[PDB]
């Protein structure tokens, strides 16, 4: 089922060469499709396999390596690509695992916020301290949780924008969600942040609960 | 000018069905192949079922077999996607597509098909055993002297379409509402946030504006430094 594309996220600028690869499903020269969906539309059609041939979209069959070499890249390209193979076996229809291409710009280091819970929230009865790191460039980025000077794992949730229309940065939500007995038991909160950007894991903090 | 049209789509708790359609036009419904794609959320393409309506050739994906039926209509054009013991993690987009052709080109040479031309724009499925819940807004409430930021939290609200807007649609630049992510509570969870400046606190009033039409609710909360 799961096709391996070996791009999986990776970006760059308006006007260059980018070559994204897919493995095959069975091993016979068989056919190929790739498909362009931006984001909340429905997939179109690129090209298609055996007589492969706008200027820019062409595709190539390498051993068992099918490629899509786009050569002039224009600013409606940026989006996620996926490859598809026709099985002659179930009938069956495999996908590739989707390969997305971001614009890329100068480093951007996140700013980075820490909002303990609203009172209004922990009589409640549940307490989700929120972490923001805001616009930063790389995508990349860890965002470790220490409650006491102890990583906790297994909590947190995170979330991200796509990127913004005129600076294409990013943006973490990191959401703890800990009970309102486990909140009070504990006292100083932290929220770390490593990424690429800064030079040094930069925490951000804050002191109640006991 | 030919365009695929498909139907169905809405929540339904685990266990249940939910029957989907695909109005076809402008082409003949008999001389294409026709198959159902689906899409989790943030989540890659999966096929899921294929059918040669001329002939009722079917064809499946391991992952659903036994619980969903492909089935085509030539009188009425419209190929269905009978989905039954429906499961928590089918929740997806389910897309419906064409294909081109030949009874040869079927049995014989079936790998060297041709792409998919054109595809409807979608239909949505959510299965999760979760009443619809109006959100619970939360402010956030910075504390921080430059430029400061704050936000709303929206949580545990079922099902997902939920619109945040800041000061009824005046605080435009800046503002950053994430996508929601489920929680382990099977209800949503999701946050907004916006950049200001730090001598606004105390001169600006900051509120969010949350609407849930699913569950016929509107929410404000001012957010005020503690």
């Amino acid at each position: 089922i799961q096709m391996t594309q070996s791009p999986s996220s990776l970006s760059a600028s308006v006007g260059d060469r980018v070559t994204i690869t897919c493995r095959a499903s069975q091993s016979v020269s068989s056919a190929v499709a790739w498909y362009q969906q931006k984001p909340g539309k429905a997939p179109k059609l690129l090209i298609y396999s055996a007589s492969d041939l706008p200027s820019r979209f062409s595709g190539s069959r390498s051993g068992t390596d099918f490629t899509l070499t786009i050569s002039s890249l224009q600013p409606e390209d940026f989006a996620t690509y996926y490859c598809q193979q026709y099985v002659s076996g179930g009938w069956l229809i495999t996908f590739g695992q989707g390969t997305k291409v971001e614009i890329k710009r100068t480093v951007a280091a996140p700013s980075v916020f820490i909002f303990p819970p609203s009172d209004e929230q922990l009589k409640s009865g549940t307490a989700s301290v929120v972490c923001l790191l805001n616009n930063f460039y790389p995508r990349e980025a860890k965002v470790s949780w220490y409650v006491d000077n102890a990583l906790q794992s297994g909590n947190s949730q995170e979330s991200v924008t796509e990127q913004d229309s005129k600076d294409s940065t990013y943006s973490l939500s990191s959401t703890l969600t800990l009970s309102k007995a486990d909140y009070e038991k504990h006292k100083v909160y932290a929220c770390e942040v490593t990424h690429a950007g800064l030079s040094s894991p930069v925490t951000k903090s804050f002191n109640r609960g006991e | 000018e030919v365009q695929l049209v498909e139907s169905g789509g809405g929540l339904v708790q685990p266990g249940g069905s939910l029957r989907l359609s695909c109005a076809a036009s402008g082409f003949d419904s008999g001389a294409y192949l026709r198959h159902w794609v689906r899409q989790a959320p943030g989540k890659g393409l999966e096929w899921v079922a294929s059918i040669y309506p001329s002939y009722g050739y079917t064809s499946y994906a391991d992952s659903v077999k036994g619980r969903f039926t492909i089935s085509a209509d030539t009188s009425k054009n419209t190929a269905y996607l009978q989905m039954n013991s429906l499961r928590a993690e089918d929740t997806a987009v389910y897309y419906c597509a064409r294909s081109a052709a030949s009874y040869y080109g079927y049995w014989h040479w079936y790998h060297f098909s041709p792409g998919m031309d054109y595809w409807g724009q979608g239909t949505l499925v959510t299965v999760s055993s979760a009443s619809t819940k109006g959100p619970s807004v939360f402010p956030l409430a910075p504390s921080s002297k430059g430029t400061a930021a704050l936000g709303c939290l929206v949580k545990d609200y079922f099902p997902e379409p939920v619109t945040v807007s800041w000061n009824s649609g005046a605080l435009t630049s800046g503002v950053h509402t994430f996508p929601a992510v489920l929680q382990s509570s099977g209800l949503y969870s999701l946050s907004s946030v916006v950049t200001v400046p730090s001598s606004s606190l105390g001169t600006q009033t900051y509120i969010c504006n949350v609407n849930h039409k699913p569950s016929n609710t509107k929410v404000d909360k001012k957010v005020e430094p503690k």
